[PDB]
């Protein structure tokens, strides 16, 4: 299962 | 045993030839089970192992749809390096992430991971307490205190001791027969003169699973590791691993020399001896 | 900017007989940047039809690929890989050798 909701640096 | 799930991921940037190639990749262990590819014409999560198969149509949407997102992020977060460290456009740069977790034979959360590196190199990891932030320069020190501000290390925290476990044990469950396998190495001993004073001794493992082994060489009880030519562990392309140890050794004193081999899927310790 | 020169090693899938279908296997790793040029040889040419595993990497973070091919050893046929990377001065050839 994939993590979700990616962050920009 | 303890068990992993780790998804990699790797966007190059390609100037003046299009958007960033991403290619992600999802292990159960050394069992590789999903792959993702912004080039190829599918445009889908893929899968790459019989056992995940099982997954219904809903699952295949959902996990495409996440890593798309994924792919479409690290895109900026390729721009972003650009501008934190000054980097002309003109070149190719790499943005790596990892993430995943462990799970002990009790199938408890033990170990979570979420962690980038830019042009080979750490740029920013959560640490094990999952609470806090490693930044490898000033540049990701950039990307940490947004990070702090924006609780970022809790959202993931909350994924690496939800979701992650839950998904690795659904899949140790649904894949029992693959994963729950131990496919003990399959050992033998070479000798090859190299003149009638020295000869190389040449210690195998083949067929194994998981890819995790030692081979170690004694001389009289004492390791040999400074002396012990070792490869690494390699892919059979079967879902096996190989590894070789070699000594080179005075003809005459063959017999000093012991290989140990350790596998979890060896009930006893294996020691092998030059027997002609 | 992180450089490091691929890693090589060409080796059979199963133990080589002379006659006998088998998988010849190059494995890269330990390399940084991920773009690399790799080709199984037989006798100094190129192998037609050779599959790659999807690009992973490993703890450090360098790449690793393994490329193969099915293929019937012989006695007298050299089997080699050869391969490019920035971190090259020109292509490296690695010839097969049935006991490594």
């Amino acid at each position: 299962n994939y993590n979700y909701r990616y962050r920009l640096f | 045993g303890s068990h992993s799930m780790r998804y990699f991921s790797t966007s190059v940037s390609r100037p003046g030839r299009g958007e960033p190639r991403f290619i992600a990749v999802g292990y159960v262990d050394d069992t590789q089970f999903v792959r993702f590819d912004s080039d190829a014409a599918s445009q889908r999560m893929e899968p790459r192992a019989p056992w995940i198969e099982q997954e219904g149509p809903e699952y295949w949407d959902e996990e495409t749809g996440k890593v798309k997102a994924h792919s479409q992020t690290d895109r900026e977060n390729l721009r972003i390096a650009l501008r934190y460290y000054n980097q002309s456009e003109a070149g190719s740069h790499t943005l790596q992430m990892m993430f995943g977790c462990d799970v002990g034979s009790d199938g408890r959360f033990l170990r979570g991971y979420h962690q980038y590196a830019y042009d080979g190199k750490d740029y920013i990891a959560l640490k094990e307490d999952l609470r806090s932030w490693t930044a490898a320069d000033m540049a990701a020190q950039i990307t940490k205190r947004k990070w702090e501000a924006a609780h970022v290390a809790e959202q993931q925290r909350a994924y690496l001791e939800g979701t992650c476990v839950d998904g690795l044990r659904r899949y140790l469950e649904n894949g029992k027969e693959t994963l729950q396998r131990t496919d003990p190495p399959k050992t033998h001993m070479t000798h090859h003169p190299i003149s009638d004073h020295e000869a190389t001794l040449r210690c195998w493992a083949l067929g194994f699973y998981p890819a995790e082994i030692t081979l170690t060489w004694q001389r009289d009880g004492e390791d040999q590791t400074q002396d012990t030519e070792l490869v690494e562990t390699r892919p059979a392309g079967d879902g096996t691993f190989q590894k070789w140890a070699a000594v080179v050794v005075p003809s005459g004193e063959e017999q000093r020399y012991t290989c140990h081999v350790q596998h979890e899927g060896l009930p006893k310790p294996l020691t092998l001896r030059w027997e002609p | 900017m992180i450089q490091r020169t691929p890693k090589i090693q060409v080796y059979s899938r199963h133990p080589a007989e002379n006659g006998k279908s088998n998988f010849l296997n190059c494995y890269v790793s330990g390399f940084h940047p991920s773009d690399i040029e790799v080709d199984l040889l037989k006798n100094g040419e190129r192998i037609e039809k050779v599959e790659h595993s999807d690009l992973s990497f490993s703890k450090d973070w360098s790449f690793y690929l393994l490329y193969y091919t099915e293929f019937t050893p012989t006695e007298k046929d050299e089997y080699a890989c050869r391969v490019n990377h920035v971190t090259l001065s020109q292509p490296k050839i690695v010839k097969w050798d049935r006991d490594m």
